[PDB]
C-alpha cells in the first residue's frame, strides 16, 4: 500500500505518456520513413 | 516504486511538428517535420535533424541562428521542452505546432545559442546553484570533472542509467535531517511580468513535519488556489511532499519546475 | 533597488566603482556587458560572474531573484574574473 | 441548439491505423494505411481505399474476402464502427490499431459482407426493426421505395442533410404522446455472455414524466450502476438525461441506441 | 428457458410439417435457419430469409429469446420464412 | 440550455478535439507521401 498521493502520480504519469507518446510514435515514425 | 516514476518522468516525450516560416527564403516549399521532443531536454540540443531538414530548401548566404516560436512566442531554449509545452500549449491539440525561423532573431526575448557548449554550461549553471540551495554547493564540488561530464552525456544521449548513476549522489541528504537545507524550485505563470517566483522554502517544518506541494504554494504564490498546478504534464495532488517531489519530480537540472496555467475547458 | 558588491578575481581588470545601486529586474548577461565596457573588453572576450563564490548563474536569471535567494547583509555579492574560477 | 448535437454526432471521426497482418503473403512490404473512420457508418463501408492499399502488395491469388480484427477479436462489420471502438479500444493508445487480414476468414466469428448490397439490406432491417419498436413499422412502412434509398445514400456519401431529410419522419411521434411506443437501445458488454441486452421500455412513466438514462439502465441492466462507464458515441452521458431525448439526438443512423458498459480506464 | 415459433410460409417455398417448436432462447436465427433448411430439403448454398412481423429481417447471429422479448405474441415469436426478400 | 444537455455538447467537442483534430493533418500528409 503506497500513499493517494504517490499513487496518483503514478496513474497520472501513465495517462500522459498515453495520451501524448504513445499516440503518436508510431505514426510519426512511420512518417519520417515515407519522407 | 520510485524509480519507475524517475523512468516515466525521464522519458516524457511531446509530439512536435515543426513548419518553415513562410517568410523563409527557399529554392522549394519544406513539408512539415515531426519530431517527438523530449520533456527533460532542451530545443537547441535535440533538434539537429529539424535543422538540417529545412536547410536542405535553403541557400547557404540565406542560413543563420535557428529559433523557434509557438504561436508568435519566441521558445526560450534553455526552459526545459516540457515546461514550454506545459506552459504554453497543454491547452491546444497535439501534436506540438512550433515555427521554424531563421532569419529576424529576437534579441531581446531570447539568448543566443552559439555552440552545444553553451547548453552544457547553462545545464550545468542550473545543478550547481540548484545544489547551492541544496547542500551548500558542498556535493556537486565534491565530485570529479568526469562526473560533471557523465551528467551532461546522459542528458544529451537519453541514457537515464548513465544520467542517474550521478545524479542519485545529488539527491542524498544528512541522516540527521529529514531533507535538503532549501529546495529548488521555480514557479511559472503566463499572466506575470516576472520570468518566474523563486525563493527560499524548508522542506520540513519546526516539527519536524513535511511540508506539502500546497504549503510551498501558499507561502510564495497564494493567487493559484480556477487555476491548474501543472508539473511534467501532470497536476499532483496539494498533500504532496514536497522533498518526494523534489527528489522524484524535478527535471535533470536538479530544478523543480512547476506551471500555473488556466483551467481550460 | 538591489545593492550589488563587485569583486575582482584575477587576472582580471578591476572595476573602478565596485558598489553598485541596481534595478531587481536586470539580468546577470546585462551586467556582464555592463562590466566589459569598464574593463575595455570586446564581445569576443569572457567574463564570467560568479553567486556564491560557487556557481555561475544564468544570463536570463535577475539580479532581484538572485538577491532573495543568496543575498546577505542588505547586499548581493558577486564575483567577476575572465576565467573559470569555479566549476 | 439540438441540432449542433445532431451534426456532431453524424461526423464523429476514429483515427485509424491499417496494419497488414504478418503472415499475409506480400510482394513487397506494405505500408500501413491511416484513416479517419466514420463513427456512424460500418467498416465495410468506408475502407475501399483500404482495401486498394494492401491488394496493391498481393498476388491475385492470395486475394480473398477481406476481414479485420482488433487485438486477436474479428470484428463485426454489421456493427457500427464507433460502437466497435468504444466497446473494444476506447482506453487503449489512439489510433486505433486494426489489423488486416484476407485469409482464414473466421467463419464463426464473422458474418460475410459479400457486397454492399448486403449492408444496405443489413442496415434497412435495423431501421425496421427500431421503427416496430417505435411506431408499430408504420412509419417506415409507409415511407416511399424513394425514401429508403434516400436514407442509405444519405448514410453511404457522408450527407447530413440528406439523411435526416428522411430520418427526421421517425424521430417523430403523435402530438397527444410525448414519446416514441418503445425505446430502440442495446446494451453491451464484454463481460457478459449474451451480445447485447435488448428489452421493451417505454420513455414514460405513468404520471407522464420522462424516463431517465439512468431508469432504462437500473430497469435492464442494473448490474452497471453500483464504477463502470456509460458510453455512447465516445462520449458519457448524465444518467439523468432524458431517454425519449438521447434516442432522437444520440441514436445511430439505424435508429438505435448502442450503448457500452465498459470499465473505467485503469491509469 | 424456452419459448414458442410458429413458422409461416410465404411461397415458392417447401411447407414444414411441424410448424410449432419450442426452442431454446439463446438459439441464433442461423442456427434456425439451418434447422429449417434440413427439413425443407435445401442445402447450404441455397438462401433461406426469416422475417419478423411481416416487416425486418433479423440479423442471422441474432438471438430469438431476445426477439421474442420484443416482438413475441401471444406467448409466441411469429416467424415468416422464404426464399427471396419478401419485405425490404 | 439544461445542465445535462451543455454536458453533452462540451463532450462532444472534447472528444473530436482528442480524436480528430489531433490526427487530422498529420493523416492527410502521411496520405500523400505514400
Ligand atoms: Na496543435
Ligand atoms: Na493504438
Amino acid at each position: 500500500h503506497m500513499p493517494r498521493w504517490k499513487r496518483h502520480i503514478s496513474e497520472q504519469l501513465r495517462r500522459r505518456d498515453r495520451l501524448q507518446r504513445q499516440a503518436f510514435e508510431e505514426i510519426i515514425l512511420q512518417y519520417n520513413k515515407l519522407l | 516504486d520510485d524509480k519507475d516514476v524517475l523512468r516515466d518522468v525521464w522519458f516524457g516525450r511531446i509530439p512536435t511538428c515543426f513548419t518553415l516560416y513562410q517568410d523563409e527564403i527557399t529554392e522549394r516549399e519544406a513539408e512539415p517535420y515531426y519530431l517527438l521532443l523530449p520533456r527533460v531536454s532542451y530545443l537547441t540540443l535535440v533538434t539537429d535533424k529539424v535543422k538540417k531538414h529545412f536547410q536542405k530548401v535553403m541557400r547557404q548566404e540565406d542560413i543563420s541562428e535557428i529559433w523557434f516560436e509557438y504561436e508568435g512566442t519566441p521558445l526560450k531554449w534553455h526552459y526545459p521542452i516540457g515546461l514550454l509545452f506545459d506552459l504554453l500549449a497543454s491547452s491546444s491539440a497535439l501534436p506540438w505546432n512550433i515555427t521554424v525561423h531563421f532569419k529576424s532573431f529576437p534579441e531581446k526575448d531570447l539568448l543566443h545559442c552559439p555552440s552545444k557548449d553553451a547548453i552544457e554550461a547553462h545545464f550545468m549553471s542550473c545543478m550547481k546553484e540548484a545544489d547551492a540551495l541544496k547542500h551548500k554547493s558542498q556535493v556537486i564540488n565534491e565530485m570529479q570533472k568526469k562526473d560533471h561530464k557523465q551528467l551532461w552525456m546522459g542528458l544529451q544521449n537519453d541514457r537515464f542509467d548513465q544520467f542517474w548513476a550521478i545524479n542519485r549522489k545529488l539527491m542524498e541528504y544528512p541522516a540527521e535531517e529529514n531533507g535538503f537545507r532549501y529546495i529548488p524550485f521555480r514557479i511559472y505563470q503566463t499572466t506575470t511580468e516576472r520570468p518566474f517566483i523563486q525563493k527560499l522554502f524548508r522542506p520540513v517544518a519546526a516539527d519536524g513535519q513535511l511540508h506539502t506541494l500546497g504549503d510551498l504554494l501558499k507561502e510564495v504564490c497564494p493567487s493559484a488556489i480556477k487555476n491548474q498546478v501543472m508539473i511534467h504534464g501532470i497536476e499532483p495532488m496539494l498533500e504532496t511532499p514536497l522533498q518526494w517531489l523534489s527528489e522524484h519530480l524535478s527535471y535533470p537540472d536538479n530544478f523543480l519546475h512547476i506551471s500555473i496555467i488556466p483551467q481550460p475547458t | 533597488k538591489i545593492d550589488i558588491l563587485l569583486k575582482a578575481v584575477g587576472d582580471t581588470p578591476i572595476m573602478k566603482t565596485k558598489k553598485w545601486a541596481v534595478e531587481r529586474t536586470r539580468t546577470i548577461q546585462g551586467l556582464i556587458d555592463f562590466i566589459k565596457k569598464f574593463l575595455k573588453l570586446v564581445a569576443s572576450e569572457q567574463l564570467f560572474i560568479y553567486v556564491n563564490q560557487s556557481f555561475a548563474p544564468s544570463p536570463d536569471q535577475e539580479v532581484g531573484t538572485l538577491y532573495e535567494c543568496f543575498g546577505s547583509d542588505g547586499k548581493l555579492v558577486l564575483h567577476y574574473c575572465k576565467s573559470q574560477a569555479w566549476g
